RNA sequence: CUCUUAAGGUAGCCAAAUGCCUCGUCAUCUAAUUAGUGACGCGCAUGAAUGGAUUAACGAGAUUCCCACUGUCCCUAUCUA
RNA sequence: GGAUAGUGGCCUACCAUGGUUUCAACGGGUAACGGGGAAUAAGGGUUCGAUUCCGGAGAGGGAGCCUGAGAAACGGCUACCACAUCCAAGGAAGGCAGCAGGCGCGCAAAUUACCCAAUCCUAAUUCAGGGAGGUAGUGACAAUAAAUAACGAUACAUGUAAUUGGAAUGAGUACAAUGUAAAUACCUUAACGAGGAACAAUUGGAGGGCAAGUCUGGUGCCAGCAGCCGCGGUAAUUCCAGCUCCAAUAGCGUAUAUUAAAGUUGUUGCAGUUAAAAAGCUCGUAGUUGAACUUUGGGCCCGGUUGCAACGGGGCCUUUC
RNA sequence: ACCCACUCGGCACCUUACGAGAAAUCAAAGUCUUUGGGUUCUGGGGGGAGUAUGGUCGCAAGGCUGAAACUUAAAGGAAUUG
RNA sequence: GAAUUUGGACAAACUUGGUCAUUUAGAGGAACUAAAAGUCGUAACAAGGUUUCCGUAGGUGAACCUGCGGAAGGAUCAUU
């Protein structure tokens, strides 16, 4: 048969389920930022850790080891790319000292609500779902998107969605249809 | 002994449901939630509770 | 198991032909042929994947059925003809010789060359012996045969073939410092100079090789191709003449096109 | 020194002590000797169907009280018969004699769970509908 | 009971049983 | 709890070559068993060198079953001196 | 010597008396095909691996053999055994552990669908064939992304109310067009398709562990719950419900197995006076382990890598290659 | 023979514990999470059970070896106040 | 050159016997466990009313009793 079909899972749930703190920080995150579910912080997290394995590893080596520098320098040009990791923190410490809301700042569905684009984080998230808001030349309907730092000057609404070009949309159409009626003629 | 496997179940009143307005499940449930919890509203007692008496 | 395997098998392939994995459950398994299983080339990977001439298997029998691919003069329609190194793919619709080289990561590059040097092709002489009739003969890395050979032409010696009469024009001799391409290892498709050939009677012999670069590499003699002396190989090169750049200048030497 | 040999040549008799010492373990020695394939009437299985025999009533064990309301269970896998809790408010109802129920182990791998004396199986499908959901009145057992 | 007339009461059941694995053939 | 003896049959063993009832009861052996065997034991009336219990080997001893084998029989016939 | 393609006790004839073994032979078990690998994992490990690749073996159980380069072949044959089809009773034909599909077994697993277009394979061969394979169907195995709403106005004290307004969209549906071998679906979209946006999210819980109720009704050591501790006996925060609340969420619970937790298998790294555990004592073979000592120390060079220094070499002398 | 001082080896003892331990206590039960001097034996919750079975030794009594099914949320150690 | 046919080696399979393994029936016997506030006594924990316990041996309805040697885990760290 076909060669197999890799995959990965992409989270992790806590080893403590009725923490009460965690579940209040966790909380606290999904208000700020409209997350769906506490699936999006274990992703999050899981990232994060894999991000943290990463350089301890490489930190444990011995610096100006060939792998050290090559990998470690893939990882933090990765993460200043991204936004998640400041520009002046190159260094592969500051990246065992990330946080959370650092990968949390750069979804999509905050940089939409930070550029005015939305009223809230969750009018971002309903107007990225609804394919209100494009990245490039590109319609991007994903609330986790990471913005690549150079998109952030081009997330602008679409030609599509009635709200930066074209077209005025589904439901203005059927009120003005109703409203010719309501005009009395 | 059997012959008594609804001395509670079968013989109690069958109150029934309630119709109310439906939760806004999902993000729409996280941020009710965190505005309930996180907003401070009157529900301390001191410290803290999450439920009347 | 009964006889001879006729599939092969997707992940079973040379991992040196870039197959896709998910295209589907089989590769093109070498015919028989000059050169091995392994160490090949078949031509429908060079005409499908190495230069996207054609988009199917179909369409490679169909440019191959026309006569127009042509490995070491012949015309060779078998679609899975196992072309190797050393090899001289000519096609004259479009019009261009190949020689069939390893890049420096280890797979056959698309090395296009002229006419005027794609006449011949190198030999790795395999083995020197006395025929029937008494009559001398060399096998070369190809295998092929060649009667009455220069006596002083030994093994691991690498001999020009002439390709249209298929005869010895010139050898060059085992010895250190002449350069040597690298068919097999960890480090195939290195260029180097011979510095020192440890002996090891009964085991493996070993060669030092010395890169342009002063690199310095052991490996088996089983795999190093003499191609030539030191700044006068025999053949035309590939694009990145076996230098074996590290990870980290590799990538300086890309970001340096901004 | 500990007891246990230290020296650089004395990986044989490490190796053999931690292999007789791995008996005195209750998971190691269940698992090699084959425990659940000889004994444990699941024969290493999670779950296993099986006829209903008989209600009973046995009476829970001290402090306790309360007569539980298990079915014998005759097993159509190997034959051998075990004692089933009804788990719910009622649903001893649902199960009849001579019925054929699903029976799943108690949570406790054996060592019978609860005040419920000498009776490590619970019923979960009764003619091949979830006990639950017939507690619930979702889904109604086929007729019997 | 006392291990050591629990070891007794053993010993004596378990005379009784070579006793009767010995008449029986 | 009684009456009672010198002591009240202990360890063992048993319908036994010792048990009346009795062809005892249960099991096994068989199609069928007053037979045999294994158990049970308030045992008419078992039992300790009047030796108890058991025992490999041995036995022209008593007994039951099985295989082999056969005129013992079904069912007789024939031949020789 | 025979036999084999060939080595070889592979077999035979004669001869010798050897070969393995506590460093575990031989025998027994495996609900054992081996490996690449998988789960879990601070490190060390524990467990698993029928299964996408490699190797092996088998085609109901054995055995034998034809052809052929290659088979001890089974979608080849021959025989026996067990199954089992047909029959005009004379006879004849079998082998799904290929693809579908049926029965049986079970806790436990899909369509008697389309196609050679791709991947490749086979032949006399560019054409034919391929249940190999691909495509679709079933499918909450597992995995990825992430709809169930968003924003105003009014009253009340940023939030409360079936007080209200304008937008947004896909879930669906559907001209076409793309996709496809022909489709389906996805992507893209004409028109339609939101107001208790009923286009209504569930699964488990609220004594502790463990996030969340001395709330109300019911039951009264019953019914039941409860992994464990326990809760139920007319005052139930624990059962049955209503409301409210908590957790995870298109998922959640239960059972079994296994991993971590387990420094409760301990090499790292356990414990043995009294909790489980030092043999009654000594000898002793294998095993494990086993005191110290032999060229050190000066000096001169060349040359590296990092920042004159540090660190690393290689070469000479010094009784020395 | 005794006295004094020293010394090696031995049975112990007293005080203090740096230290160890759950503590009782311990000059070893210390030099152990700052975990490695060498080495043998043994244990892995409580029962069932030192039972059954097989082997072996024994005249026998018994010794040595030695399970499982099943069952259970404690059993146990040291110490404190009653 | 077919039928047939001699002798070989390879040998399925069957019959009988042997042996091993795993399930399984069984009169009866003898245990263990659970439940049961059944009967009989009160063996242990206080000097538990005979200190307890270990090994061994014998006896007795039952716990247990007794002899011999041992232990303190004793109810004694103690008579220059
Ligand atoms: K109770
Ligand atoms: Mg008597
Ligand atoms: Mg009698
Ligand atoms: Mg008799
Ligand atoms: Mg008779
Ligand atoms: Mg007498
Ligand atoms: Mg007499
Ligand atoms: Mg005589
Ligand atoms: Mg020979
Ligand atoms: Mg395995
Ligand atoms: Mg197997
Ligand atoms: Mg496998
Ligand atoms: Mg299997
Ligand atoms: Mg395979
Ligand atoms: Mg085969
Ligand atoms: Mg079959
Ligand atoms: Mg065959
Ligand atoms: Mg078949
Ligand atoms: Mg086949
Ligand atoms: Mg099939
Ligand atoms: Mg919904
Ligand atoms: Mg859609
Ligand atoms: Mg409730
Ligand atoms: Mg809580
Ligand atoms: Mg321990
Ligand atoms: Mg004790
Ligand atoms: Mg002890
Ligand atoms: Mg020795
Ligand atoms: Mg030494
Ligand atoms: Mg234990
Ligand atoms: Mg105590
Ligand atoms: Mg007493
Ligand atoms: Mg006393
Ligand atoms: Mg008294």
């Amino acid at each position: 048969p076909r060669a197999p079909r890799t995959y990965s899972k992409t989270y992790s749930t806590p080893k403590r389920p009725y923490e009460s703190s965690r579940l209040d920080a966790e909380l606290k995150l999904a208000g700020e930022f409209g997350l769906k579910n506490k699936k999006e912080i274990y992703r999050i997290s899981f990232q994060l850790s894999k991000i943290r394995r990463a350089a301890r590893d490489l930190l444990t080596r011995d610096e100006k080891d060939p792998k050290r520098l090559f990998e470690g320098n893939a990882l933090i040009r990765r993460l200043v790319r991204v936004g998640v990791l400041s520009e002046d923190k190159k260094k592969l410490d500051y990246v065992l000292a990330l946080k959370v809301e650092d990968f949390l700042e750069r979804r999509l569905q905050t940089q939409v609500y930070k550029l005015g684009l939305a009223k809230s984080v969750h009018h971002a998230r309903v107007l990225i779902t609804q394919r209100h808001i494009a990245v490039g030349k590109q319609i991007v309907n994903i609330p986790s998107f990471m913005v690549r730092l150079d998109s952030e000057k081009h997330i602008d609404f679409a030609p599509t969605s009635p709200f930066g070009g074209a077209r005025p949309g589904r439901v203005a159409r059927r009120n003005a249809a109703r409203k010719a009626e309501a005009s009395g003629e | 002994s059997l012959a008594r496997a609804g001395k509670v179940k079968s013989q109690t009143p069958k109150v029934e449901k309630t119709e109310k307005p439906k939760k806004p499940k999902g993000r729409a449930y996280k941020r009710l939630l965190y505005t309930r919890r996180f907003v401070n509203v009157t529900l301390v007692n001191g410290k803290r509770r999450m439920n009347p008496g | 198991a009964r006889g001879p395997k006729k599939h092969l098998k997707r992940l079973a392939a040379p991992h040196h032909w870039l197959l896709d994995k998910l295209s589907g459950c089989y590769a093109p398994r070498p015919s028989a042929g000059p050169h091995k299983l392994r160490e090949s080339l078949p031509l429908i990977v060079f005409l499908r994947n190495r230069l996207k001439y054609a988009l199917n298997g179909r369409e490679v029998k169909a440019i191959l059925m026309q006569r127009h691919v042509k490995v070491d003069g012949k015309v060779r329609t078998d679609t899975t003809y196992p072309a190797g190194f050393m090899d001289v793919i000519t096609l004259d619709a479009t019009n261009e010789n190949f020689r069939l080289v390893y890049d420096v990561k280890g797979r056959f590059a698309v090395h296009r060359i002229t006419d005027e040097e794609a006449s011949y092709k190198l030999g790795k002489v395999k083995k020197v012996q006395l025929g029937k009739k008494g009559v001398p003969y060399v096998v070369t890395h190809d295998g092929r045969t060649i009667r009455y050979p220069d006596p002083n032409i030994k093994v691991n010696d690498t001999v020009k073939i002439d390709l249209a009469s298929g005869k010895i024009t010139d050898f060059i001799k085992f010895d250190a410092g002449k350069l040597v391409y690298v068919t097999g290892g960890r480090n195939l498709g290195r260029i180097g100079t011979i510095v020192h050939k440890e002996r090891h009677d009964g085991g493996f012999d070993l060669v030092h090789i010395k890169d342009s670069l002063d690199n310095t590499f052991v490996t088996r003699l089983n795999n190093v191709f003499v191609i030539g002396e030191q700044g006068k190989p025999y053949i035309s090169l590939p694009k990145g003449k076996g230098i074996k750049l590290s990870i980290a200048e590799e990538r300086d030497r890309r970001r340096a096109q901004q | 020194g500990k007891g246990k040999p230290r020296g650089l040549n004395s990986a044989r008799k490490l190796r053999v002590h931690r292999r007789n010492n791995r008996w005195a373990e209750n998971n190691y020695k269940k698992r090699l000797l084959g425990t659940a394939f000889k004994s444990s009437p699941f024969g290493g299985s999670s779950h296993a169907k099986g006829i209903v025999l008989e209600k009973l009533g046995i009476e829970s064990k001290q402090p306790n009280s309360a007569i539980r309301k298990c079915v014998r269970v005759q097993l159509i896998k190997n034959g051998k018969k075990v004692t089933a809790f009804v788990p719910n408010d009622g649903c001893l109802n649902f199960v009849d004699e001579n019925d054929e129920v699903l029976l799943a182990g108690f949570g406790r791998k054996g060592k019978a769970k609860g005040d419920i004396p000498g009776v490590r199986f619970k019923v979960v499908k009764v003619s091949g509908v979830s006990l639950l959901a017939l507690w619930k009145e979702k889904k109604e057992k086929p007729r019997s | 009971m006392r291990a050591k007339w629990r070891k007794k009461r053993t010993r004596r059941l378990k005379r009784k049983r070579r006793k009767v694995r010995a008449r029986s053939k």
